[PDB]
């Protein structure tokens, strides 16, 4: 019996998401102390994050942007940081490398976009941007989603320096000192991505899908918030509790 | 008993990976392009 | 896109006293206010950055404090040949969008 | 001093319903016949997750890593029959007896929930991948000496997505409370009809039931089962 | 000294096209960018756009997009605005600052152009 | 000879460096662990093999 009705069934929060809060900002801060935005209870509209051009490497893994705004997401954890510009494939799952083990680890089954641009205009003094801040020595491989805000000093070969800089001690936040004379593996990326996930919680953000009124046992073909299938409706006895 | 259980462990063998991203077909489908979904979609079709 | 509201528009005040007017955004603006006058005929002048800290040079008889979205400035001593309108400016999204102003006005 | 839970420290998985089956899962959970911690108060690590027990002497829960104003410390407050959730920067007391919820600075997220409450109030906290979920019931009680036998699986209630380190807890002639600890061990559940977990067992702690939890339902018969491998 | 010198009073038809100026002396002019404002005289302050003093890359806000043009000079410290085809709702003064890639607070000072269209 | 092959590509024997003496590689215990029950309706009481 195939499905002679389509309905929709996404919830009607109607308010929309703060991603001009998010792209839209003017302090993107550094890699070490890239800033996470819970995104949630809204409509997000990712049509005219796909139609921008002004990103060039966006690289969407695990789901297609196309076809991204007819599902719904549990949450929207919004990462954001500015790297170098050779370093976007470190900003990827299965990578290893300074920025990719030292600095920001993705999960090896990372569902998510690695939006960016190219910010040369903003990112970039004619001396050096100097606060702009990465991170190379350390005692520790981060595991993913994981904060080294800590400013302790390193020790290398044989004798513990602890609270000084000399020999064999490195401080290990160094500046990148982003200039404008620079070519484009050395040009701003500002990075900010967008981690979501399928399965954990519930489907909360996500698009501007109109909702259909429901229809009772005839076969339909449902969209229950992100889950698709075909079968028949009918009222139900079953305790549902409010989790 | 044995002819039931082989349709229960049928049955419980439609929620297993494989290798997949997920187990379900039609989510698999709805988040991915067909040319880089069709080797996703490939593994549970000769998994199943 | 932050519209920002102020208020009360247009309100009276006194020699010597102690007045105290708000400057509201729409969206999170936590720590990122700056302050300006409009005398007539008259470039605007800064006074609070970062919605805190004080600009070196001015005259003292202010203070600017708060946090999350509702964000104000004090005068502590008022004197009649200021009355200029208050405008703040946002700094944390585009585009840096003013306030309409409070214009002080004495009796 | 050390008791032992008999049943106690179980709930929902994967906050999904089902109905007259047995489902076989791997979470954190409290083990069936564990050692737990009798207090009648320091300050107790949190680890990988706690069960927690008590039976208006008692009241809110601190959650924190240093309690020093350097880390994000979770403070619940039910006061006036309205719950206050915060995650501000407070400084703990030496001794905590409002000098508790004092300081509250550098706020990141602040909520409002609806109140609860011889007798038990069972809870279970839970860290995983930054999301804490708390788990609630009230039961009523009639032992004093040690804690009852019997089955309740814990439902939750609010599920907090914060995501900071969490360390150490704190509960602000007296009350009772008991602690419990959660190890990564596969558990066997019996959803019923009506939608509620009857019972449960613990696949690692016998080898009866690892015969449970392998033949995967709560009746074997007599004869010879293989279940596992020794190496 | 560091001053903001700017240009006189502008008159002209709605549909010429004319250009102002901004002549700074005093600080260094490739360090901090060069933010412009206008002023409706029933209203406040109403940001257009800041530009690069290394190449001058005409970005805008977002609801003066259309017709608005900067056109910066380097090494002679000019920094003109130019209004082409004007209509009749812009009869406001523009002033100009000094607005950082980094600090984005103004210290504003300009003597402002008298642009009255009729 | 630097080692010795079993059947299947496992590793039977090996000489060791810096002392060049002859090790012999055998696995360690293992089996499957069994259990004699009664059934759960007579008595808890397990023998485990
Ligand atoms: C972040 O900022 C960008 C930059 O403005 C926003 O993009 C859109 O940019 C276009 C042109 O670049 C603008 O659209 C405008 O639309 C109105 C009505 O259709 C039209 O009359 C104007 O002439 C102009 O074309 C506008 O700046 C903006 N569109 C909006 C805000 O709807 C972008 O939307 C911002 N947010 C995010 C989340 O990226
Ligand atoms: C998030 C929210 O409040 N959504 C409400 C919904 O609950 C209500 O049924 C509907 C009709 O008034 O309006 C909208
Ligand atoms: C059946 O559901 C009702 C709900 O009213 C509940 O009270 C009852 O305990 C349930 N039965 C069992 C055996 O759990
Ligand atoms: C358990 O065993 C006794 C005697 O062996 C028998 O009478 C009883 O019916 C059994 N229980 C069940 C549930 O079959």
């Amino acid at each position: 019996v195939q499905p002679t009705e389509s309905i929709v069934r996404f919830p009607n929060i109607t308010n929309l998401c703060p991603f001009g809060e998010v792209f839209n900002a003017t302090r993107f801060a550094s890699v070490y102390a890239w800033n996470r935005k819970r995104i949630s209870n809204c409509v997000a509209d990712y049509s005219v994050l796909y139609n921008s051009a002004s990103f060039s490497t966006f690289k969407c893994y695990g789901v297609s942007p196309t076809k991204l705004n007819d599902l719904c997401f549990t949450n929207v954890y919004a990462d954001s940081f500015v790297i170098r510009g050779d370093e976007v494939r470190q900003i990827a799952p299965g990578q290893t490398g300074n920025i990719a083990d030292y600095n920001y680890k993705l999960p090896d089954d990372f569902t998510g976009c690695v939006i960016a641009w190219n910010s040369n205009n903003l990112d970039s003094k004619v001396g050096g941007n100097y606060n702009y801040l990465y991170r190379l020595f350390r005692k520790s491989n981060l595991k993913p989603f994981e904060r080294d805000i800590s400013t302790e000093i390193y020790q290398a070969g044989s004798t513990p320096c602890n609270g000084v800089k000399g020999f064999n001690c490195y401080f290990p936040l160094q500046s990148y000192g982003f200039q404008p004379t620079y070519g484009v593996g050395y040009q701003p990326y500002r990075v900010v991505v967008l981690s979501f996930e399928l399965l954990h919680a519930p489907a909360t953000v996500c698009g501007p899908k109109k909702s259909t009124n429901l229809v009772k046992n005839k076969c339909v073909n449902f969209n229950f918030n992100g889950l698709t299938g075909t079968g028949v409706l009918t009222e139900s006895n079953k305790k549902f509790l409010p989790f | 008993n044995q002819n039931a259980q082989a349709l229960n462990t049928l049955v419980k063998q439609l929620s297993s990976n494989f290798g997949a991203i997920s187990s379900v077909l039609n989510d698999i489908l709805s988040r991915l392009d067909p040319p880089e979904a069709e080797v996703q979609i490939d593994r549970l079709i000769t998994g199943r | 896109d932050i519209q920002m509201t102020q208020s009360p528009s247009s309100l009276s005040a006194s020699v010597g006293d102690r007045v105290t007017i708000t400057c509201r955004a729409s969206q999170s603006v936590s720590n990122f206010l700056h302050w300006y006058q409009q005398k007539p005929g008259k470039a605007p002048k800064l006074l609070i950055y970062y919605a805190s800290q004080s600009i070196s040079g001015v005259p003292s008889r202010f203070s600017g404090s708060g946090s999350g979205t509702d964000f104000t400035l004090t005068i502590s001593s008022l004197q009649p040949e200021d009355f200029a309108t208050y405008y703040c400016q946002q700094s944390n999204t585009w585009p840096l969008t003013f306030g309409q102003g409070t214009k002080l006005e004495i009796k | 001093a050390y008791t032992n839970s008999f049943t106690r420290g179980v709930y929902y998985p994967d906050k999904v319903f089902r109905s007259s089956v047995l489902h076989s899962t791997q979470d954190l959970f409290l083990p069936f016949f564990s050692n737990v911690t009798w207090f009648h108060n320091p300050v107790l690590p949190f680890n990988d997750g706690v069960y927690f027990a008590s039976t208006n002497i008692i009241r809110g829960w601190i959650f924190g890593t240093t309690l020093d104003s350097k880390t994000q410390s979770l403070l619940i407050v039910n006061n006036a029959t309205n719950v206050v959730i915060k995650v501000c920067e407070f400084q703990f007391c030496n001794d905590p007896f409002f000098r508790v919820y004092s300081s509250a600075n550098n706020c990141t997220f602040e909520y409002v929930s609806q109140p609860f409450l011889k007798n038990l109030r069972e809870f279970v906290f839970k860290n995983i991948d930054g999301y804490f979920k708390i788990y609630s019931k009230h039961t009523p009680i009639n032992l004093v000496r040690g804690l009852p036998q019997g089955f309740s699986a814990l439902e939750p209630l609010v599920d907090l997505p914060i995501g900071i380190n969490i360390t150490r807890f704190q509960t602000l002639g007296a009350a009772a409370y008991y602690v419990g600890y959660l190890q990564p061990r596969t558990f066997l559940l019996k959803y019923n009809e009506n939608g509620t977990i009857t019972d449960a067992v613990d696949c690692a702690l016998d080898p009866l039931s690892e015969t449970k939890c392998t033949l995967k339902s709560f009746t074997v018969e007599k004869g010879i089962y293989q279940t596992s491998n020794f190496r | 000294q560091v001053q903001l010198v700017q240009s006189g009073s502008e008159l002209k038809k709605p549909g010429a096209s004319v250009k102002v100026s901004c002549k700074a002396s005093g600080y260094t002019f490739t360090d901090y960018g060069m933010n412009w404002v206008r002023q409706a005289p029933g209203q406040g302050l109403e940001w257009m756009g800041w530009i690069n003093t290394y190449s001058g890359e005409p970005t805008y806000a977002d609801d003066f997009r259309g017709r608005f043009v900067f056109s910066l000079d380097t090494s002679v410290s000019t920094a003109y605005l130019q209004i082409c085809s004007l209509k009749a709702e812009d009869t406001a003064v523009y002033y100009c600052a000094r607005g950082g890639n980094w600090d984005w607070y103004f210290d504003v000072w300009g003597q402002g152009t008298l642009v009255t269209v009729s | 000879q630097q080692f010795g092959r079993d059947i299947a590509d496992t590793t039977d024997a090996v000489r060791d460096p810096q002392t060049l003496e002859i090790l012999d590689i055998t696995p360690c215990s293992f089996g499957g662990v069994s259990v004699i029950t009664p059934g759960t309706n007579t008595s808890n009481q397990v023998a485990v093999l």
